[PDB]
């Protein structure tokens, strides 16, 4: 009755609500509609306020009555979702009944600062050899993972969060790390095949899922990543750990350019609202270090990102790279080559530097990832070699055995002490020689042979940490 | 059930240009999707509301020609959104953009009709069941293979093979298959619709006496508005959905050409009040592609193995029209214009086919293998044939593939009205021995172009003869 | 001063739109560029006055988050721009982009703010002296030499080298210099920013307890909205202004990226009433880059050699923002995406890595000629390395560069993170013999990338027995 707390619509279509009334509505406090639908305040104007609905709008119609929920919009959070999938807005969808939280949370939190922060240490497993060894991600950061169409970044994430499996029910409670996969565009049924998927290795029962699955009207496909930082957010700022995947930001950009246009935001690059940086900026700069004095908490992020036949340079990748630090490329253009996960030096790196690699990969990995920045040009070249420097074959020998060790690949991790097993042996060249071929039989067996007897050899690095004088030699007698 | 207020659910036309009427009711507003019926014509013209434009005035789109259209002519409101009657009784029929018959055959007797508009499955409705389907192809079955409720999708820059293609998916898979079948021909020519209709009757598929008709057509194309072009699609969605739910069923759903459901926006959007974008497009495209595709899909009650086409404009993967679509494709298969020309046909090429469902698990591990050796050799291939070498070949570096594409260039069935050869096919059989033969180097020797226009490797020394080359 | 008329200095928020706050005064209207006080608030929100669109409303530019604002807020003029406390008394302090105190350490006890908003020096307050300044490092400070008062620019496209070099340049030029230093961070990481503050304090240069510190941070950043990324150069430039003038002493400015004081506009024009132009951007990248680089200069006060950086959106110099940028910058350094893969650090450029302080009166005549050189041998290096011989090398015509490139490929100091290589450096001291030699001829011939990741030419010989060629 009053358009002071109230307002009837007086336009609508393409999900841009036109109302009327709501003199009193904040700049975006959620609303709701007859239809009993949400839709957040986003355009305050002399005349109208432009609320952006959430979810089709068929039932919002001309003179459909708006009420407050004086309240910016905020989504649930705490403990109880771990375990669950829900929409991007909070509610459930996994079928799986309702988890009554009572610890909310607002998305438009500005990223904590210089002070809060510190220092990324105390790396966070990927388990991906290739992954960590190479690249190696510390946590609080934000590794990017771009990479075109069917290539592994949804894998590699995949396993990274697979990895945190003995972690979840073992002593270190420091030493551990809960999952938030976000889900923006996809078709439900991919979604479906990682839930349940996770869920065969038990990997759901310590990690949250969000979904924005194409039905769902674009500003889904836009608060849900938003919605996912705040989900880590709780132990990043209660001490606990997190791992947030943030599947196709790339996908929320075509996904919000849509939502502006119809506000009649003057658009800019390729539709691109120009906040196209505040967009991806304000989003990742949320997932930082957390300094003792503030908590010690932390809250990783990798965002992935659609590769355009290559281009990384792309509006919105530059304005993702441009932030980021870290950013592991897939490229398709390797792949079938056996050459997964196929990741391109001199444009990809960890950023972070050295910090993130304990002093295992900074005994072994020191030479990997460099020894093939500039190797990218003799193994350019070598197909033609014949009269040169003769014996220049060797920093060449290097890249080819090596990357045949370089090739992770798996539905399963291999543990940092494992990791510190069959890379190790050859950065420190002794399998070397020998034709490559084969080689995939040393990286599957070296195990089963090091499960089977060499019990102790992994067990010094949950002592000492790193590799040993000792082990050395031990490692150097089974590889020889 | 389709009834109005105590208020009229009458307005009258207040503005027409081109495909968009603009009309305005006084007592009741009729709701975004619904469909109008405009009163004063001499056929059936149907005009879906899009948006409330205020001063109690909706905006609509046209579902047919909006000629000799009057500002002033009664529109009224069904009160509900295009329903076409679904039901067994759609079956060897053709359907329109809105359910009217049009192969002529009278009236579509059905205990129903369906909403075209209806929400997509949700998510604990889902099935990650992924049972294998073989279509006895060489990229597309082995490469990038398929399956049951699969999304098939053949990426065409305009004349390179997507919908001859479909038409041979029929032939193996469609007659073959058991439970209902459907064609929603999408933009499209009318030539191919005709014949692909009396194909089906010198077939029996559609068979117009018994009642042994086991595809559905539905129709809505290039000599139609874009309001039609827009949801034929979904109609012949509409369709195969009924069949898949309420009659618990795995059936098939063929597309010619599924993103001319978003031609369509990019000749409404504009001229609906909207701000462009990509190309000039629609700030709708991702969700528009979604909201559809979205539906095309397994469940709880039933599968839906569908197959797509989407078409390449100006040549450009890089337009957000085949690329947003690849998203929702469960294998993919990008014709290239550029292989036409080598004749290598299908033009499917050894980069863009990917596939979810390319697993050692499924595929085989043997399969895959050398699924990936061969684009591997491939790769580098794509290189040597101009790097390093410049495009002569020879040089040094003997360190096959040649052959392999010539293996996976199967002419088939589809392609007899050009030079003769037929269905090379056959599922998978004796795939073994030979392809992995070309790889390893076994049997790899044969005079180059000597096995060009052919598959199997039994037809290297079976041709040989016909081509000799001794003394 | 900051004191309204005898009439409200309040106005009421009659529009807010993201990052535009429209408001409307009454009784006194605010000029544009002067700082409004947000009432009603939790925190301080200031938005910047920019337009007099009539009706008695201004339009403003929000300072930091406009969520909650409410349509009716009373907004409270200030009457005088966003004034920062500028002194000696903000050293080893961390500013934000109002002045606002974020080192947490509590209040800026200052004796004087000065507005953001001042106007640039006349031209009979320039200088022409262009005394030099030495970096001691390979192409940046031989090459495109470096100097007093004069514009450094770093053109990096995205992660090639901008920001990395720049703390370097704190390490050789920051720690030993006498006089005050600054650092305003705009656009990019947090992260950056608070280890660049610690390390600030593992070093000394702040120190938290004395009162020995000579930098001051100013930060705006990536976690913000445009109007703050749009002003926090300004502010971290107000600073430096103060120090050099009311204090006359020869300053040092650090942007870390000074075009984002452009993205800025390229997200608040369109959203301002304005239309736009190169790329989208706005009808004033011209006049803003031009009069906010047109502050950071020397005078008959005091001087100010600053350093900037400038970002390469899209990897294309042909963005008319590192473009319009390059007119101000007194030497070029155009780090190359497609050097980087070369491993070449710093990715400075033989071609794109000019100044206005290369001749041979200031840099030498020995030095100026061997660049001319060096970059000579280079172009037709630049051809050759594929025209004529296609990639491989060898081929005929035997008439050092691979060398050269190898020299100016310092990994230095900041790169340590990667591979223990260290601070490479040393101010041009033993440049002589060596770099002449490659050219001329004289000791070139040393198996090639054997001199790769070093730059002087004793240790050609030095290696050589690290990696020997002989029997
Ligand atoms: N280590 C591995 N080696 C070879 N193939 C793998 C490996 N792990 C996963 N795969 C297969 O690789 C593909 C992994 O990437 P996936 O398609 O899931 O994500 P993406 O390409 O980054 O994005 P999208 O789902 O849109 O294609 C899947 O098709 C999967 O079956
Ligand atoms: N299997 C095939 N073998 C040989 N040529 C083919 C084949 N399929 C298509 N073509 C060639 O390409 C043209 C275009 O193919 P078509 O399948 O009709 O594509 P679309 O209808 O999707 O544009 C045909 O006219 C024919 O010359
Ligand atoms: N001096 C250097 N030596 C070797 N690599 C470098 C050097 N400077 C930068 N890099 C490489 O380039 C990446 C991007 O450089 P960076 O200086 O951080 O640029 P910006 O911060 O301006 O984008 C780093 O992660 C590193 O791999
Ligand atoms: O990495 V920089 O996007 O700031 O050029
Ligand atoms: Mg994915
Ligand atoms: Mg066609
Ligand atoms: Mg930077």
């Amino acid at each position: 009755v009053d358009l002071e707390e109230t307002g009837r619509v007086l336009s609508i279509g393409d999900g841009i609500a036109r109302v009327h009334g709501l003199r009193n509505v904040q700049a975006e406090e959620m609303v709701e509609f007859s239809s009993g639908l949400k839709g957040m305040s986003l355009n305050l104007e002399p005349d109208n306020v432009g609320v952006v609905v959430f979810g089709n709008d068929k039932l919002i119609k001309e003179g459909d009555i708006v009420k407050r929920t004086g309240a910016i919009v905020d989504v649930p959070v705490g403990d109880e979702l771990l375990g669950r999938v829900v929409d991007a807005l909070g509610n459930a969808i996994d079928g799986k009944g309702p988890v009554g939280s009572k610890i909310r949370r607002r998305v438009g939190l500005k990223a904590p600062g210089i002070i809060p922060r510190i220092s990324v240490r105390e790396p966070m497993q990927t388990g991906i050899k290739a992954v960590d060894s190479l690249v190696p991600i510390g946590r609080g950061q934000r590794e990017l993972i771009i990479g075109d169409r069917q290539t592994g970044k949804t894998s590699i994430a995949i396993d990274t969060i697979i990895n945190q499996k003995r972690f979840n029910d073992g002593t270190d409670e420091k030493k551990k790390l809960y999952c938030i996969y976000v889900a923006i565009g996809q078709k439900r049924s991919t979604v479906a095949q990682l839930v349940k998927r996770l869920t065969d290795a038990d990997a759901m029962k310590y990690t949250i899922v969000v979904s924005a699955t194409a039905s769902d009207a674009a500003p889904l496909q836009y608060l849900a990543p938003y919605s996912g930082c705040s989900m880590g957010e709780y132990f990043r700022d209660n001490g606990k750990h997190a791992l947030i995947i943030y599947d196709d930001l790339s996908k929320q950009a075509v996904a919000y350019r849509q939502m502006s246009l119809l506000l009649r935001r003057p658009p800019g690059r390729e539709a691109y609202p120009g906040d196209v940086f505040y967009l991806h900026s304000r989003l990742l700069e949320r997932a930082a270090k957390m300094n003792d004095s503030f908590g010690g908490g932390s809250l990783t992020a990798l965002p992935v990102i659609e590769t355009q036949a290559g281009d990384v340079s792309a509006y919105i990748p530059t304005n993702v790279i441009s932030i980021t630090d870290g950013q592991i490329f897939l490229e398709t253009e390797l792949f079938y080559k056996g050459i997964r996960p196929a990741i391109n030096v001199g444009l990809s790196v960890s950023r972070v530097g050295s910090a993130a690699q304990t002093r295992a990969m900074k005994q072994v990995a020191g030479t990997m990832k460099l020894e093939l920045a500039q190797y990218r040009e003799v193994a350019a070249f070598a197909q033609f070699g014949s009269d040169l420097d003769a014996a220049t074959q060797q920093l060449l020998s290097r890249g080819v055995r090596l990357t045949e060790l370089l090739k992770q690949g798996q539905y399963s991790p291999m543990a940092i002490e494992e990791q510190v097993a069959v890379i190790y042996a050859g950065v420190r060249g002794y399998l070397d020689k020998l034709e490559p071929s084969k080689i995939t039989k040393f990286e599957s067996a070296f195990l089963s042979h090091v499960v089977s007897q060499h019990q102790s050899l992994l067990g010094n690095i949950r002592s000492d940490g790193k590799i040993s004088e000792q082990s050395d030699a031990k490692l150097k007698e089974i590889v020889t | 059930s389709a009834a109005p207020k105590a208020g009229t659910a009458t307005g009258q036309i207040v503005a027409v240009i081109g495909a968009v009427v603009d009309v305005q009711f006084d007592e009741g507003l009729p709701p975004i999707l619904n469909a109008l019926e405009v009163q004063g014509r001499e056929s059936r013209l149907v005009l879906e509301v899009a948006q409330h434009l205020g001063e109690s005035t909706v905006r609509t789109i046209a579902m047919d020609g909006t000629e000799g259209l009057v500002r002033g002519q009664k529109v009224l409101d069904s009160g509900a959104p295009i329903k076409i009657p679904v039901g067994p009784e759609t079956l060897g029929r053709i359907m329109n953009v809105i359910g009217e018959p049009i192969d002529e055959r009278g009236p579509i007797k059905t205990k129903q009709f369906a909403p075209i508009h209806a929400e997509a499955p949700e998510f604990i409705e889902m099935s990650v069941e992924q049972e294998i389907l073989v279509t006895g192809i060489k990229v597309v079955d082995l490469l990038a293979p398929y399956a049951k409720g699969g999304k098939i999708g053949l990426f065409g820059g305009a004349g390179v093979g997507k919908t001859v293609l479909i038409m041979e998916l029929i032939n193996n898979v469609a007659k073959a298959h058991g439970g209902y079948s459907v064609f929603a021909g999408v933009g499209e020519r009318t030539r191919e619709g005709n014949d692909l209709y009396h194909e089906m009757i010198e077939s029996g598929v559609i068979n117009l006496k018994d009642a042994t008709s086991k595809v559905a057509l539905v129709y809505g194309q290039m000599n139609e508005p874009p309001g039609a072009r827009a949801r034929v699609a979904l109609t012949g969605l509409t369709v195969a959905e009924y069949f898949r739910d309420q009659e618990g069923q795995d059936v098939l759903l063929f597309i010619d050409n599924i993103f001319r459901f978003t031609q369509a926006g990019s000749e409404v959007s504009a001229l609906l009040g909207r701000i462009p974008s990509a190309v000039g497009y629609q700030p709708t495209l991702a969700t528009d592609m979604g909201t559809m595709q979205e539906r095309i899909t397994t469940t709880k009650k039933g599968s839906i193995t569908s197959v797509q086409a989407i078409y390449v404009p100006a040549d450009d993967l890089t337009d957000p029209a085949p690329a947003t679509t690849f998203a929702h494709l469960d294998a993919t298969t990008v014709l290239s214009r550029a292989i036409a020309e080598l004749g290598i046909y299908p033009a499917v090429d050894p980069l863009d086919s990917t596939s979810r469902i390319m697993d050692p698990n499924i595929v085989g591990s043997e399969h895959y293998d050398v699924a990936r050796g061969v684009q591997k050799i491939l790769q580098d291939y794509k290189s040597l044939q101009d790097i390093i070498a410049i495009l002569g070949m020879d040089e040094l570096s003997e360190e096959r593939a040649r052959k392999i594409q010539r293996f996976l260039s199967q002419p088939f069935q589809v392609a007899e009205v050009f030079t003769g050869h037929m269905g090379k096919l056959v599922p998978l059989k004796e795939t073994i021995k030979g392809f992995q033969q070309i790889l390893a180097g076994d049997y790899d020797h044969l005079p180059e172009q000597a096995f060009y226009m052919v598959g199997p490797i039994e037809e290297a020394v079976a041709k040989a003869d016909k081509l000799a080359e001794e003394h």
